[PDB]
């Protein structure tokens, strides 16, 4: 647990948990899908690279919904939501055993 | 800061002094005043005011009738028709009284008033028994 | 209760009660008390 | 063997009935704190009032004790 | 880049889906696109028994009922109290700058 | 909210197309179907009510050795007919 | 000034006070009115 | 009048299971930034330093500082309460290993720092306050049991609450049918009416239960 | 033989109903006492109807233990 | 002889209903102490009031004691 | 017989609800006559609050008497 | 049946808690009563507070018929 | 089928022991309405009491309601 | 057999009536709360009443406890 | 195959007395609120009192739990 060793605070300025602090790197949106398996292929899939890559996702996130001074109900309306939806999908087991209908 | 006026027609006692407890006896029950009380008022009766200082030190006031009113600013106004400590009371004079009350209970027969005074006697007599003896 | 069954005002209670008291003052504060009217 | 096992019934429901002595034990106690809170002088004859509550409301929670043996080993 | 707090967070439509993801659908199938998606794919859940229409769906209904109708009454009271708040301790700290100095 | 933009002239039809596939084979398969549970339901109606009734049979049977039970444990008299 | 039992009970401020029936009222107003006239007697007593 | 279900409490219904459930107060965490604080962050700020004032009576020397337990097992059970009322989510505190979790380690933590401590006044603690000797022994033993098995009553609690509030709901709503427009509004109104109920109940439920614990770090 | 086993269970789930007035006589003494703290000077009038209530709680009481007997002897 | 015997259980448990009579007799003359020892001017308008009360709380005593009889000789 | 005699024993077990209404037209009443001894000038609105009471608490003392019928005869 | 028989002997024994509900209004309409015998002009405010105690006393009312309804189709 | 039918007999005992839980919570409840009516500047301060009296009020019928829902289907 | 399960609904119905001792426990703790209220100066007397109300109340519920003992393992 | 049945049967009869303990805790606490709207100056000493009386009513309702647990399986 310490600030990423990538991270300068010269050049840069003061840390931001949203902003990725290794090497520029082109994302993935203006792949053209060409160079898909060569930019899957260089991102490693560390357990430490996926954990920092989901934590500058989601300070990501809370720049965007929670971090501004007026934000409102529709963050924490996502999270339930978005909670909702993840875990229906884990126990389809036993919802889908149940069902409604005997044709469908 | 729980003001106290304590007084009465003879003497004075306290004025706006800081009591931790004064326990009245009234009509509505022998109750007890802490600081920030329940806004009330109550009618005396006799008894054994006490008076329980910041210093912890015991007073007996044994009072003959009067008022107790409590505020909502912590405001205690205990007035008493004769206010004395109990020190200066006899308790053979209580008994003296008492016996007095009882013969006058015997002797009022169809008088009803003077049956009442002599039960308002007992009730004083009985009182000051229990406060010069303890 | 028994003084206002018996019709009996409040301030006549309160002089019959301090009456009482003021003879239970045998020593020496009956007289110095007492300045009748 | 039927007599003895509906007898074992019976007296495990005769003796609910003491929990109502429980409660009044609990309630003519209760407000004898509060009777004796209010004009402490008269000690003696509340507690002599507050003894006859008392052994009156225990007097039925024996009673119901009472039919319980009545239908354990009596009948 | 210096990291610059914004004022407002990012536009949402219907309650909590991100306004960027509607507008993302502008440009091919315009603004009755994202729309028609969702309605499509809420009727083909609902039909081929994806979504299994159970007695937690009327408590999901229920909290949906319930969180809208509390939101909308006490919504602008707890925002003003939040924004009251942040007033005064804006107001403490400018004021500590301009004693220290004067 | 934005001004309206004109889909373009594929989508529309790719969509529309879709649409009258979607709903002749929805016909096609409901009346397929339709026929199937017809059938079906009759035949598991046949065979449910055979299977009650045995199992009607087989719950009176185990009652009756339930109740014998239950008076064997009670030590009441048995009656005639239980 | 000095008011009465009906006047005390009809008080807005009066429901704050407690344990107030028609007995504590009736006496205390009654040994309320001659401790403000004692008070008085003193005063005017001093004052002439 | 329908029928009902049970059964909403399978850990492994999923190859990912159900240990994720208890992983999800971790995203409503108030993770804090900037120097003037966003509007949630002061809401829950002023409601924890609200706690910390209340319990501010209660704490005593031997729970100098161990308010921040205290405060961090009340958002717990209410995040664990709260969570489980929401509809596709298996009810994490019915779980017995939760309300294990819950009640035993802090128990033992305070009853053996008493032990520890204050010896005689545990003891003494086990009797009613200036109990004759006729009537000591009894009172002795049952408060024995009593002090044993009240944490027990205290997981048992925690978990029967949310327990009975979930068992009600999906009796609710499985006594209901889509297209009888009376029938879904008459389950609908029902369980607005029982989840008022049921959110009411469990943050009570979480303060008493810091209450309680309050209490018990304080001697 | 069922029938006697009914009647043992029956009379022991009757003779509850005399917790009811256990609970009624703890209530009304428990009652008297605050009655006698606030003005004694109507004891025997108050007593009296301590009597009363005492007499209308345990008659209902000994009411039901009378329907434990029946239930014995009569049902 | 069943039936007869289910008969008379569930009389049995029919009287504890005489529970609600004990009690409600017991709270409503407890009060009436309380009642009467301050302003017993009124003690014809109170004691009017609570005997009300005492028919209506016994009402339910004699409803349960219906009931009993009910599932004795009506069925 | 057997689902007869479980009617018989399931209402003798619903009629106890009752006793909860017993009790709770005491309490109500029971307030009544110390709520009225205090300020009796407020007869009319202090009548109307109690009969509030009483037809809140015998009307659930109903409850269970109609799930007694709903155990003795419907079901 | 037999478990028809167990089906309905737990409802009986599941409308037990009506009388709770029949105590718990009873306590609240009563002490509504002396709580607005003083303040007559603090009707509705204290009206709220006994409506709440009413509404969360007949939860519990539901509540046991929860377990009446579960005993009579489901369980 | 018989431990399965005694299983539900059990559940029905346990569902008795709610009925005390709204006797508690009527209790809180009706004299929070007494606690509002004396001295009103407390409203808060009392509710967050009388709330905290609820909280152990229920909780202790949760207790015989887990424990139905232990003998409905998990005994 | 028999004997041993009428043993086991007996020795559960005799734990029936200890919510009676309960109730009343909180009845005579509950009245200390308001005694001591008022009056503070009397907390060893109150104090020492409340002692022995809770051991004439429990003394009912252990009585529930011995019978209850004397039907699990005695008869 | 009766003998664990009837301890399911017995331990549902036997975890009641938690409802009286649920009474209990109520009538402290509903005592803790008409003691408080008095005397708020005595806060924490009412309260320890109140903690204690409901430790006292608590310890009830688990002296019956565990008299439940006792006949579930502790034999
Ligand atoms: C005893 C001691 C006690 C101590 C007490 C201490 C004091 C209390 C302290 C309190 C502290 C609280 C803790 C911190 C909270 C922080 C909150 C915060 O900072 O928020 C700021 C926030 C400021 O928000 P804002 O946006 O600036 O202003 C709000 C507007 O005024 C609102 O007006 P508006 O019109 O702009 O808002 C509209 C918005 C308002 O709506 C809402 O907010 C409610 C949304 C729903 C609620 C949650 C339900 C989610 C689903 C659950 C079930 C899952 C199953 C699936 C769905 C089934 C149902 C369809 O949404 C709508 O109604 C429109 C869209 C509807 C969306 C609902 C779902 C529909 C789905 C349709 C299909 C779409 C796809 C679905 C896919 C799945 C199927 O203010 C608040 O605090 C609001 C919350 C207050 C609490 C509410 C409850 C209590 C009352
Ligand atoms: C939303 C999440 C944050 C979005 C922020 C964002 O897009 O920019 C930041 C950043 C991209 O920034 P950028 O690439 O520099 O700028 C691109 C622009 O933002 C512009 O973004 P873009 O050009 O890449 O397009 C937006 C993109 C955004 O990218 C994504 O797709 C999201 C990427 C993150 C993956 C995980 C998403 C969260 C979990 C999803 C499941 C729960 C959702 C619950 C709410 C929705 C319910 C329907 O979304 C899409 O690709 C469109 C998908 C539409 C599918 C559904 C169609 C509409 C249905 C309407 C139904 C109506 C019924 C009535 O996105 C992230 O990295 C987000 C990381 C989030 C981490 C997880 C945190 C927890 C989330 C809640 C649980």
């Amino acid at each position: 647990g310490d600030y990423p060793a990538e991270y300068n605070p010269k050049v840069h300025g003061p840390y931001d948990p949203a902003r990725f602090y290794g090497k520029a790197d082109v994302p993935l949106g203006q792949v053209k899908l060409g160079e898909l398996s060569q930019w899957l292929g260089r991102r490693n899939k560390n357990p430490q690279a996926v954990a920092a890559a989901v934590s500058r996702g989601w300070w990501r996130w809370q720049h965007k919904y929670v971090l501004p001074r007026k934000g409102g109900i529709a963050p924490y309306i996502q999270l339930i939501v978005g909670c909702s939806i993840f875990f229906y999908a884990i126990n389809y087991g036993k919802m889908v055993a149940h069902r409604q209908r005997k044709y469908h | 800061q729980m003001a106290f006026t304590f007084a009465a027609p003879s003497q004075v006692f306290y004025n706006n002094a800081n009591i931790r407890q004064v326990d009245v006896p009234s009509f509505s029950g022998s109750f007890g005043i802490l600081p920030a009380h329940v806004a009330t008022l109550a009618v005396l009766k006799p008894g054994v005011v006490t008076v329980y200082q910041e210093d912890g030190s015991t007073k007996k006031y044994f009072v003959s009738s009067g008022t107790v009113t409590v505020n909502d600013d912590s405001s205690v106004q205990v007035l008493a028709e004769e206010a004395v400590p109990v020190e200066n009371l006899d308790l053979q004079a209580a008994r003296d009284i008492l016996s007095k009350a009882q013969s006058d209970v015997t002797s009022a027969g169809a008088d009803m008033l003077k049956l009442a005074e002599g039960q308002i006697a007992v009730e004083v007599g009985e009182a000051l028994v229990k406060a010069a003896e303890g | 209760s028994g003084r206002r069954g018996r019709h009996v005002d409040f301030g006549a209670s309160v002089d019959f009660e301090v009456h009482m008291m003021r003879r239970a003052l045998k020593p020496e504060l009956r007289n110095e008390a007492i300045k009748r009217e | 063997d039927i007599d003895s096992a509906a007898k074992f019934i019976g007296a495990g429901a005769a003796t609910v009935g003491v929990a109502g002595s429980g409660a009044g034990i609990g309630s003519v106690f209760g407000s004898l704190i509060i009777g004796y809170a209010r004009n402490p002088s008269l000690k003696q004859q509340l507690f002599s009032y507050a003894i006859l509550g008392f052994a009156l409301s225990e007097a039925m929670g024996l009673f119901c004790l009472m039919m319980a043996f009545l239908l354990l080993f009596a009948f | 880049p210096r990291p610059l707090r914004p004022v407002n967070p990012g536009k949402v439509r219907v309650g909590f889906v991100p306004e960027e993801w509607f507008t993302f659908f502008y440009n091919k199938t315009g603004v009755t696109g994202p729309y028609v998606l969702g309605a499509g794919a809420l009727t083909f859940l609902l039909s081929k028994e994806i979504y299994v229409v159970e007695h937690e769906f009327y408590t999901g209904v229920a909290i949906a009922i319930m969180g809208t109708y509390g939101v909308k009454k006490f919504g602008k009271q707890i925002a003003d109290y939040a924004d009251k708040g942040i007033g005064e301790i804006e107001q403490s700290f400018k004021e500590y700058q301009d004693s220290s100095k004067i | 909210f934005a001004p309206p933009v004109n889909v373009s002239p594929l989508i529309r039809a790719g969509r529309y197309g879709a649409l009258v596939v979607g709903i002749v084979y929805g016909s096609y398969r409901f009346g397929s179907l339709q026929k199937r549970e017809n059938e079906w339901r009759v035949e598991e109606a046949r065979r449910k009510v055979i299977r009650d009734a045995l199992n009607a049979e087989n719950k009176a049977k185990a009652t009756r050795e339930e109740m014998l039970y239950l008076a064997k444990e009670t030590g009441v008299k048995v009656p005639e007919n239980f | 000034p000095v008011f009465s039992k009906n006047a005390i009970e009809s008080a807005d401020s009066i429901a704050a006070y407690d344990s107030l029936d028609s007995d504590v009222i009736q006496s205390y107003v009654e040994y309320s009115l001659a401790s403000l006239i004692y008070y008085t007697m003193k005063e005017n007593a001093t004052s002439e | 009048m329908m029928a009902s279900l049970f059964s909403v409490f399978d850990p492994t219904s999923s190859f990912l299971s159900n240990w994720l459930s208890m992983l999800i107060p971790l995203l409503f965490m108030v993770m804090s930034f900037w120097l003037i604080p966003s509007r949630p962050q002061f809401l829950a700020k002023s409601v924890l330093m609200g706690l910390n004032r209340e319990m501010s009576l209660l704490m005593g020397p031997a729970s100098f500082g161990a308010n921040i337990l205290v405060i961090a097992l009340f958002l717990f059970i209410l995040f664990n309460n709260f969570i489980g009322l929401f509809p596709y989510i298996f009810t994490a505190t019915s779980h017995l290993a939760v309300t294990l979790s819950l009640a035993v380690p802090l128990w033992i933590s305070f009853i053996l720092y008493t032990w520890i401590k204050e010896t005689t006044n545990a003891l003494a603690h086990l009797v009613p306050l200036g109990t004759p000797a006729p009537l000591m022994p009894f009172m002795v033993l049952m408060e024995i049991i009593s002090n044993m098995i009240r944490p027990i009553t205290l997981s048992v609690r925690l978990a029967a609450n949310m327990i009975a509030g979930h068992l009600l709901l999906t009796l609710l709503g499985a006594q209901g049918t889509l297209e009888n427009l009376y029938v879904t509004s008459i389950v609908v109104f029902s369980q607005i009416i029982l989840l008022m109920l049921e959110f009411s109940v469990a943050i009570i439920q979480s303060y008493v239960f810091m209450t309680l614990m309050t209490l018990y770090a304080s001697e």
